[PDB]
C-alpha cells in the first residue's frame, strides 16, 4: 500500500499501464522506482540481479575524467574511459606500449609511451620495462628507447644491433 | 506549441514553452527509456520527430513527440555518441562520438552512413546545424586543445573558429536570425556567443557553476546544468539570469533542445 520508494518520497502510479514512478531518488540513484545508478556511479540499489550495494561513485584511481560521461559500467563498477593511457577494470594498470606507475599522483609521470627504436629493439617490440621503461635493446644497443649506439659501435640501422 | 526537451538518465522530459517561459509546474516525461543514459537530443521541426544518443548500448534513436514508440536507428560500430543534429531540408543526421573519434552523418532512418571526420577529433560533443546556410559547427573538449569548429555540412571547409580561452566547451548553438553562435564552457564558466563572419569578437556571459548542454531560442539561451541540477534561462544582451527549473528527481541533466511548432 505505502510507496514503494526510499526516503519517504511521494509517488504515481498509472494503473493503465501499472507503471509507479516515485517522485525523488536517493543520490546517485536514477529510474521510475530508483532502481538503478546514475551516469557516474555504479550498484544494484534494490538487489535486482544481486545482493543489495547502494550507488557510489565510480572507483578508477582519479584516472578517469569528471567531464566525461559513462566512465565506469553502472552494475559492476568496470571503468571503461582511462585517461592519462592508463587501462584495466580500475584503471589500475597502463595500455599497451606505455610504461610508469597508474597509480602516481601526478599524470605527467604515470602512464607514458614506450616509443621504442624500431631498429635497436628486439623484434621491434612496442613494448617495454613497466617501471624504467627500458625497451629490450638489441647487441651493443643503449638507451631507455634503444636508439643510441654503445660507445665504440656504429650503425644502429643495421637491425641486428650495433656493430664494428 | 512550442516545448522544451531535456535529457536524464532512463528517460527524457518534457515542458512547454510560452513566450519565452519555462511552465515548470507542466514538466512531465516525454519518454521512459529505463535501460538507457540520454545524452544527446535533437529536434525534426519538419516531422515532429525527436532525436537522442544513448552510451549505455550505445544506441541512436527516435520517437514522434506526438505519442510516438521509440524506435532505435543505429547500434553498430558505435562507441560514444553524445551530440546529434539534424539537416530537416536533406533529411540527414549529424553526431558526435567521442570515442571512435569522429563526426558521421547518415539518413535520418540511420542508413547509409558516412565518416565526416575522424582527424583531430579527442572529445567532440556538441553539434548543430544552420540546414538553410549548409554550415556545421561543433565543440571538442580535448583538455589539452579545446576548439570550437565549423565546416559545411557537405564535410567541405573544416576549420576551427576559436580555441584560446577555451576550457570545457560542452555544448553549443546556433541561431539564424542574429547570426550568433554561442556554446557553455564547464572550464571558464561562461557563455560565448559570436557571429561565424567576424570570430574575433566574443560575448560573455559569466557565473556558470557546470553547464553541459545548451539550446536557443530568440534572446534567450536554455543550458542544463551539472551542480546545480538544474535548467537554467539566460537572456544573451542583458546577461541576466531570466529563470531556473529543478527537476524533483535531482539526476543528471544532459542534453537539452527545442521542439519549435514549425520550422
Amino acid at each position: 500500500q505505502p510507496c514503494p520508494c526510499p526516503g519517504g518520497s511521494s509517488c504515481a502510479i498509472v494503473p493503465k499501464t501499472k507503471e509507479v514512478v516515485c517522485t525523488h531518488c536517493p543520490t546517485g540513484t536514477a529510474g521510475k522506482r530508483c532502481e538503478l545508478c546514475d551516469d557516474g556511479y555504479f550498484g544494484d540499489p534494490l538487489g535486482s540481479n544481486g545482493p543489495v550495494r547502494l550507488c557510489r561513485p565510480c572507483q578508477c584511481n582519479d584516472n578517469i575524467d569528471p567531464n566525461a560521461v559513462g566512465n565506469c559500467n553502472r552494475l559492476t563498477g568496470e571503468c571503461l574511459k582511462c585517461i592519462y593511457n592508463t587501462a584495466g577494470f580500475y584503471c589500475d594498470r597502463c595500455k599497451e606500449g606505455f610504461f610508469g606507475n597508474p597509480l602516481a599522483p601526478n599524470p605527467a609521470d604515470k602512464c607514458k609511451a614506450c616509443a621504442c627504436n624500431p631498429y635497436g629493439t628486439v623484434q621491434q617490440q612496442s613494448s617495454c620495462n613497466p617501471v624504467t621503461g627500458q625497451c629490450q635493446c638489441l647487441p651493443h644497443v643503449s638507451g631507455r628507447d634503444c636508439g643510441t649506439c654503445d660507445p665504440g659501435y656504429y650503425n644502429l640501422q643495421s637491425g641486428q644491433g650495433c656493430e664494428r | 506549441g512550442t516545448h522544451l526537451l531535456f535529457a536524464q538518465t532512463g528517460k527524457i522530459e518534457r515542458l512547454p514553452l510560452e513566450r519565452n517561459t519555462m511552465k515548470k509546474t507542466e514538466a512531465k516525461a516525454f519518454l521512459h527509456i529505463p535501460a538507457k543514459v540520454i545524452i544527446g537530443l535533437a529536434f525534426d521541426c519538419v516531422d515532429k520527430v525527436v532525436y537522442w544518443t544513448d552510451i549505455s548500448e550505445p544506441s541512436i534513436g527516435r520517437a514522434s513527440l506526438h505519442g510516438g514508440e521509440p524506435t532505435t536507428i543505429i547500434r553498430q560500430d558505435l562507441g560514444s555518441p553524445e551530440g546529434i543534429a539534424l539537416d530537416h531540408l536533406g533529411r540527414t543526421i549529424f553526431w558526435t562520438d567521442s570515442q571512435l573519434d569522429r563526426i558521421e552523418v547518415a539518413k535520418m532512418d540511420g542508413t547509409q552512413r558516412r565518416v565526416l571526420f575522424d582527424t583531430g577529433l579527442v572529445n567532440p560533443r556538441g553539434i548543430v546545424t544552420d540546414p538553410v546556410r549548409g554550415n556545421l559547427y561543433w565543440t571538442d573538449w580535448n583538455r589539452d586543445n579545446p576548439k570550437i569548429e565549423t565546416s559545411h555540412m557537405d564535410g567541405t571547409n573544416r576549420r576551427i573558429l576559436a580555441q584560446d580561452n577555451l576550457g570545457l566547451p560542452n555544448g553549443l548553438t546556433f541561431d539564424a536570425f542574429s547570426s550568433q553562435l554561442c556554446w557553455v564552457d564547464a572550464g571558464t564558466h561562461r557563455a560565448e556567443c559570436l557571429n561565424p563572419a567576424q570570430p574575433g569578437r566574443r560575448k560573455v556571459l559569466e557565473g556558470l557553476q557546470y553547464p553541459f548542454a545548451v539550446t536557443s531560442y530568440g534572446k534567450n539561451l536554455y543550458y542544463t546544468d551539472w551542480k546545480t541540477n538544474s535548467v537554467i534561462a539566460m537572456d544573451l544582451a542583458i546577461s541576466k539570469e531570466m529563470d531556473t527549473f529543478h527537476p524533483h528527481k535531482q539526476t543528471r541533466l544532459y542534453g537539452i533542445t527545442i521542439a519549435l511548432s514549425q520550422c
